[PDB]
């Protein structure tokens, strides 16, 4: 008896039905081989589960088997669960480049990642390159962008332009890039947005030994813990390097700092769930620094 | 639960 399944990348929706015994991975390599995607290590397939949360699918588990939301067909979005170190030098395929391009420019204009209103803008005249191409007087006459969302609330709200002024300086920006490919302007897009400063970051709340309010971050080069009403700077770092080992006791989350002199750090997470999240981001994301530099 | 994760060493 097959499983009907629907998947949604960016800008696609696929359409699978699966056996009752179906691993995760079997499921995803299906949605990698539909879409020709060959640098598969940074992503993931999102669900909902019956308690309506959100979750990434175990690979090595069967479909089946994890209590994905009841229905016909399943509903799954596939997304990128890792960041590269810089993209440059790790995305090398256009369907990649699109894939992450899509999902960061939506974060970007959803406020999720802050972003000043000056590289907002830079930002936004790539994307207008990569989706009109080269600036054309004849066709691309002042309105031309009225239509298209390219900046995010915030900076919106921050600076009282109106759209046609925003629009202007965007279009000053596009001219300038004209002779720029799609797939190249996106990595530009790419290259500035990879150095936000909460790019590629994963925020989690939890508190220190003494119930103060901060957040965790895991990224690609490690965990950092920041303070409940700054997610720019960190308060702390703890590089892969710096790190010996690190384990959880239900909402204890210990750092064990190779150092000698230097302590232990606990941390405490509301929910279990949460600390088995930060574990599992921990997980991938060194395994992906290592393979950078070994493997 | 109980976990722990190597990171170097």
């Amino acid at each position: 008896k097959p499983i009907n399944v629907r998947v949604t990348t960016m800008d696609a929706e696929l359409e699978f039905a699966i056996q009752p015994n179906t691993t995760g991975k079997q499921l995803f390599d299906q949605v990698v081989k539909t879409v020709g995607l060959r640098e598969v290590w940074f992503f993931g397939l999102q669900y909902v589960d019956s308690k309506g949360y959100s979750t990434w699918l175990k690979l090595n588990k069967k479909v089946t088997q994890q209590d994905v939301k009841k229905e016909n067909p399943l509903q799954f979005k596939f997304r990128a669960k890792f960041f590269p170190e810089d993209v440059s030098e790790e995305l090398i395929q256009e369907i990649t480049q699109r894939l992450f391009f899509l999902q960061v420019k939506e974060a970007i204009l959803n406020d999720e990642i802050y972003c000043p209103p000056e590289t907002a803008v830079l930002l936004a005249s790539y994307a207008v390159q990569a989706k009109y191409g080269d600036y054309n007087k004849e066709i691309h006459k002042p309105g031309y962008l009225a239509n298209d969302r390219l900046l995010p609330q915030r900076v919106l709200e921050q600076h009282k332009l109106t759209k046609e002024q925003w629009e202007e300086r965007i279009q000053n920006w596009h001219e300038e890039h004209r002779g720029m490919l799609r797939e190249d302007s996106m990595m530009e897009y790419l290259k500035i947005a990879q150095d936000l400063e909460m790019y590629g970051v994963n925020y989690f709340e939890i508190k220190n030994k003494k119930g103060t309010e901060l957040w965790l971050g895991v990224d690609a080069l490690g965990l950092n813990i920041y303070e409940h009403d700054d997610k720019l700077t960190p308060k702390i770092g703890f590089p892969w390097s710096e790190i010996r080992n690190i384990s959880f006791n239900d909402k204890k989350f210990v750092i064990k700092p190779i150092d000698k002199k230097a302590p232990d750090f606990v941390f405490y997470a509301p929910r279990l769930r949460i600390n088995k999240r930060i574990l599992a981001l921990c997980m991938g994301n060194h395994e992906l620094y290592m393979r950078r530099r070994k493997p | 639960q109980k976990k722990k994760l190597v990171i170097n060493g």
